[PDB]
């Protein structure tokens, strides 16, 4: 079977230079954002009917999560280095913390499958707003209201049962184009984002860096799956060492600190 | 449309 070593060599030799990446909340727990894995059940927080009933739970999360609150960690910066080396085809994220773009990965490389706090939309009149526009209220524990119609202004977070963003559809071209799939810090429980793991070609290495073997990687392993189980930062640290990128990662991380 |  393939090892982590083997995958690192594939990258370092540019045998794989169209890497697709899937990430989840696991990659942002090092940043200090807890993962998942009145509020009547957890899922309520992303349910539109509940939100209309009581938007205060969501907004408490939005306040916790709002850009500026958290800094990207070495996992993000690794993915940024992947981009910088011109190896990243696309990074698909279930996260709504926005730490991918804060790390400096261009929006063309990102698919933010569950939406963004960078923008907002009035729930009544559909007026769009910059996320900065509602920041004061959200942070001041107010529910932001539309100037035009008084309707609740809701971040462009994709709620359960709502259409995934346009850019999600990129998966039809991305996954079959990928010569490596990297899966980081996802339980792969959330469809339809999960089953994307199956959408790379039979020949394509799939590298999981996660606490645990999850999803189709567990039940339906393929010949060239690699599992690096443990802390995600330890995993990436290990990958970066094998890649010989440690000095490049320092340089990058040092440069990027200022922005934050 | 693909929905979450
Ligand atoms: N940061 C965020 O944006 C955030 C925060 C929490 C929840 N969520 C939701 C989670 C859900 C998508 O599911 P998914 O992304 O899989 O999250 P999840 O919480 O369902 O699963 C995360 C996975 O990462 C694993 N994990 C967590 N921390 C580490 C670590 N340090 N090292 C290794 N493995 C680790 C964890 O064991 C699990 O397998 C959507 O509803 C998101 O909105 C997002
Ligand atoms: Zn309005």
């Amino acid at each position: 079977k393939l090892s982590l070593q083997d995958v690192a060599e594939l990258i370092r030799a540019r045998a794989c230079q169209r890497v697709v990446v899937m990430v989840g909340a696991g990659i942002s727990t090092p940043s200090g954002i807890p993962d998942f894995r009145d509020l009547p059940y957890p899922e309520a927080i992303f349910e539109l009917p509940f939100f209309f009933h009581n938007p205060k739970p969501f907004f408490t999360l939005a306040k916790e999560l709002y850009p500026g609150n958290y800094k990207p960690n070495v996992t993000h910066y690794f993915l940024r280095l992947l981009h910088d080396k011109g190896l990243l085809l696309r990074l698909y994220t279930q996260n709504i913390d926005g730490l991918e773009r804060v790390s400096g990965i261009p929006a063309s490389k990102l698919v933010e499958a569950h939406g963004t706090f960078a923008s907002a939309t009035c729930t009544v009149c559909q007026r769009p707003f910059p996320g900065e526009d509602i920041r004061a209220d959200v942070m001041a524990d107010r529910v932001p209201r539309c100037p035009v119609c008084t309707g609740v202004v809701k971040p462009d977070i994709v709620f359960f049962g709502e259409p995934l963003p346009q850019r999600f559809l990129l998966h039809v071209v991305d996954f079959p184009m990928a010569d490596l799939l990297l899966i980081l810090g996802t339980s792969l429980e959330v469809e339809p984002f999960a089953s994307l793991t199956e959408a790379v070609r039979s020949s394509v290495p799939r590298l999981l860096i996660n606490r645990d073997l999850v999803g189709p990687l567990a039940w339906h392993p393929r010949s060239r799956d690699v599992a690096q189980l443990g802390d995600v930062v330890h995993g990436v640290e290990s990958l970066v060492e094998l890649l010989g990128w440690t000095e490049e990662m320092r340089d990058l991380v040092q440069r990027e600190t200022g922005k934050l | 449309q693909p929905k979450k």
